[PDB]
RNA sequence: AAUACAGAGAUCAGCAGUUCCCCUGCAUAAGGAUGAACCGUGUU
RNA sequence: AUCCUUAUGCACGGGAAAUACGCAUAUCAGUGAGGAUUCGUCCGAGAUUGUGUUUUUGCUGGUU
């Protein structure tokens, strides 16, 4: 009787088939052992009975044992930067005081009728707008366009990362082009005062301070900024005028001086990329949007993380501050715009415009008038107009054949300039 | 080892003639027709049996699938649609089925009866795409139908009625528990309806 | 993982990779796929491609970094997936594969999976 | 070496099994297409 | 709910081939095997090297 059973037992199929019945039977139970045993949890096509067999086949070959045996700091330093914080406080505090006073003064007049006429007029104006021309720039999509404080000149950055400055009204052709040392352009910004300088961030982790010379095409590097490893997505000038803050990919937004070209603050706190930095009009606060879907406010003067905003279930590309200074607006991969006003805090918080399909790139408030309208751009090819009171969508405009990387709007609000995957720059009325 | 029957030959109406296995070959000619012809069908019957038995087993197995309970997705794809009229019942019915058919969470609303309205749907991204296809390309909202009233049947011309999508996107959580078609008389309780869901904004004037 | 290569961009996540690699293989069986660098580079020059998939951890990475600059001129989406070994399997190959280009046939059976994934990928290129 | 011997030494036939290939079923995976008149926050 | 497509698994029925089918504590190989060209370019996965069986593998039945 022994020799009969032994030869049967010695056999590989039989040896397997005995082992198959001692292993539990559920999809989950089977699966867990696999991942623990490191082999692929699932294969191409299989029913669980086929899955179960694989276990056995793996358990057999290695002669492995049964599932039984199977199973915050404060950082010191940089006194010199410390000096600046004082400057900010003196500048910030005064500015805030002035702003609040001005806001209050508006309140007194009331006379609702005028206002409610005004909004209607604005909406009608928005409804009308159309293309003026297109134009061209390069053969890579256009990553950033910006208007000077006098609104006479546009700068256009390609992915190729070469910037040509164009003439607002006509656009035709341009003043003069430069192919900068960098290949993929993040953002381009004007100094608020002189109209003599720009700043541009790009793939190489180097920010370049440009001197724009008169009507000359002799755009001249004033200095380069170093310290950044990864690509730099966004860069801005403090509302003040002295300081430039940089925000890139390695979880470091860096506050920089214009004059000395020094690193005033190295800040941390997001856990993935940080795709935008915005500075808020009293020059008190910077809000950082990130790829981790956490909008995080920051007080420059104390260097304290203040209020974390959670609302975006995909990366937050643009963070647009409002002129009034008590509201912010964000946009993201999720096709939402959140608008958070810090004053309410306990129960007002975020009003979500549902704006766009297919992402959002750059949200812009209207500069003059304290901020009323919103303008935003996604890959939906459309472009939107929003009230800042109801946040009802008012109108949309389609002149682009492709997606839109970024857009900036005339200070008066008689221009809208939008630039596009399609490689043109389209002036909107 | 002798645990198992020694196999007998397969036989067919081709192989039939030259198998001289001891069983009534030339002797009983029609008795050997039946054996092979019966034999052939018994093999086939087995093919049919393996099929039906397997077919039946899966349906029981299916019930375990029925029992399995969702396991939340981390992100919820969503859509939103907006139309002039929903009056046609055939349209009212499909929207109830497919929503229950595909496990789409969500809601629908509108103004009174003839007043326009909105649709909301949420699920895994595969589900929405089906439903989106339905609402736009399959169903004709401009089509005409003869409705039934309490008295009798009357024509309706919906040609002016039209549909278009507003947004598709992504949301931290979908507070919609089930898909609940309803009616609101005003534009306000309509908001308060969505208001319960913190969805007031999804309506566009 | 290992340090994902900084030049790797757009980098697909876990959930997109499953959706992409599945399309790859689904095309392999209709022989609408093309595997490898040169085979992929050929496609763009001709003008038949739909999108390129690349290996992120391709060692060294500089050997495929030309594809991105070619894709941007032909207006063709692209992404990196996190390992080459996985991409090797999906193309039906024993051995590591660093790039692959799905192609065009507009009578195809799988046409609607492809437009799905390009729509997802072009989102990553911000 | 002499001798004793014993002294020149199976064929006809069937079925399954490996290998590709087509037809037809059921399953498992992904994918699609189209149809279903109704709308869950004081007498026992 | 029907219907349709591709892949994989078990399977009835029908064919073709075994100078064919494999194997290796072994060399390379889409980070390009091996070919075609109208000379402009075009296809894109196996090639070496040692080895096992190959007028046959297992299994029954008749007749002497
Ligand atoms: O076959 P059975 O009735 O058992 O199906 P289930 O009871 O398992 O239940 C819900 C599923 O039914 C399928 N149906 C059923 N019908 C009538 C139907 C389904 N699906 C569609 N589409 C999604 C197009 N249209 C229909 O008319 C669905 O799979 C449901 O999940």
């Amino acid at each position: 009787n022994e020799s009969t059973a032994d030869i049967l037992k010695q056999l590989p199929h039989e040896r397997l088939q005995a082992v198959l019945e001692k292993i539990p039977e559920e999809d989950l139970e089977v699966r867990r052992l696999l991942s623990i045993l490191k082999k692929p949890e699932v294969v191409e096509n299989e029913d669980v009975q086929q899955r179960r067999i694989r276990l056995a086949e793996i358990l057999m070959v290695d002669e492995i044992d049964l599932e039984n045996i199977n199973n915050d700091f404060f950082t010191p330093a940089t006194s010199e930067l410390i000096f600046a914080r004082r400057f900010l406080i003196n500048y910030s505090l005064e500015r805030s005081r002035k702003r609040l006073q001005k806001e209050m003064e508006r309140h007194q007049k009331f006379n609702t009728r005028q206002e409610l006429l005004s909004r209607r007029t604005e909406l009608q104006r928005m409804a009308n707008l159309e293309l003026a021309g297109s134009q061209l720039v390069s053969t890579k999509p256009i990553s950033a366009v910006s208007l000077s404080t006098d609104d006479m000149v546009v700068a256009t950055g390609s992915w190729a990362g070469d910037l040509q400055v164009l003439n607002s009204q006509t656009l035709q052709p341009l003043t003069q082009k430069l192919d900068s040392h960098v290949g993929k352009i993040g953002a381009i910004d004007w100094h608020p005062d002189s109209n003599n300088q720009m700043i541009s961030c790009a793939e190489d982790g180097l920010i370049k301070n440009f001197q724009y010379s008169n009507e000359e095409g002799g755009l001249r590097l004033l200095g380069d900024l170093v310290g950044h490893e990864r690509r730099i997505s966004d860069v801005k000038y403090h509302p003040s005028g002295k300081f430039i803050g940089s925000a890139s990919h390695d979880m470091t937004w860096r506050l920089w001086d214009a004059s000395t070209h020094q690193e005033l603050l190295l800040q941390e706190g997001h856990d993935k990329g940080v795709f935008s930095l915005s500075f808020q009009c009293d020059g008190s606060l910077v809000c950082s949007g990130g790829m981790d879907s956490l909008s995080m406010l920051w007080d420059i003067r104390s260097g304290s993380k203040v209020m974390t905003l959670a609302g975006h279930s995909k990366p937050i590309y643009t963070v647009a501050w409002s002129p009034n200074g008590y509201q912010v607006a964000t946009g993201g991969g999720d096709g939402i715009i959140n608008v958070w006003d810090i004053r309410k805090r306990d129960e007002g918080q975020l009003n979500q415009i549902l704006a766009h399909r297919n992402i959002v790139t750059q949200v812009r408030f209207s500069k003059e008038d304290g901020g009323k309208k919103l303008v935003s751009c996604g890959y939906d090819n459309l472009i939107n107009v929003y009230s800042s009171d109801t946040w009802l969508k008012m109108g949309s405009l389609a002149g682009h054949t492709d997606k839109i990387i970024s857009l900036d709007i005339s200070n008066n609000s008689h221009f809208l300039v939008s630039g596009g995957w399609d490689r043109s720059i389209k002036l909107w009325n | 080892l002798g645990l198992l029957p020694k196999p007998e030959p397969k036989v067919k109406l081709s192989n039939m003639m030259s198998v001289f296995e001891n069983d009534q070959n030339i002797t009983d000619p029609t008795a050997w027709e039946k054996v092979v012809k019966d034999q052939v069908d018994l093999r086939k019957r087995k093919h049919l049996e393996e099929n039906e038995r397997r077919h039946e087993d899966a349906i029981k197995r299916r019930k375990e699938a029925v029992n399995m309970n969702v396991e939340k997705p981390t992100v919820y794809h969503c859509k939103v649609f907006q139309f002039k009229n929903l009056q046609n019942p055939k349209i009212r019915f499909k929207l109830k089925m497919n929503s229950k058919e595909l496990s789409l969470k969500g809601l629908c609303l509108r103004i009174r009866d003839d007043g326009p309205g909105i649709i909301i749907v949420v699920g895994n991204e595969k589900s929405c795409k089906f439903y989106e296809n339905l609402v736009m390309k399959r169903i004709k909202w401009n089509e005409d139908f003869e409705l039934h009233t309490n008295t009798g049947d009357i024509k309706m011309d919906m040609h002016n009625n039209s549909i278009s999508k507003t947004w598709e996107g992504y949301l931290q959580d979908c507070k919609f528990k089930g898909w609940f078609m309803k009616v609101c008389n005003d534009q306000d309780s309509l908001l308060r309806t969505l208001g319960q869901f913190d969805s007031e904004h999804f309506y566009s004037p | 993982m290992s340090a994902p290569n900084p030049k790797a961009f757009p980098l697909a996540d876990a959930a997109l990779t499953q959706q992409i690699l599945d399309v790859v293989q689904q095309a392999a069986n209709l022989r609408q796929l093309k595997k490898g660098a040169n085979e992929a580079t050929k496609t763009l020059n001709r003008g038949i491609s739909e999108f390129i998939i690349m290996a992120a951890d391709c060692e060294p990475i500089e050997i495929l970094l030309h594809l991105p600059l070619l894709c941007e001129d032909k207006n063709v989406p692209y992404v990196f997936v996190p390992s080459r070994v996985a991409l090797g399997r999906a193309c039906g190959v024993s051995r590591p594969v660093i790039a692959a280009s799905i192609t065009t046939n507009d009578a195809s059976a799988i046409k609607t999976q492809i437009y799905a994934v390009k729509d997802k990928i072009e989102t990553l290129l911000i």
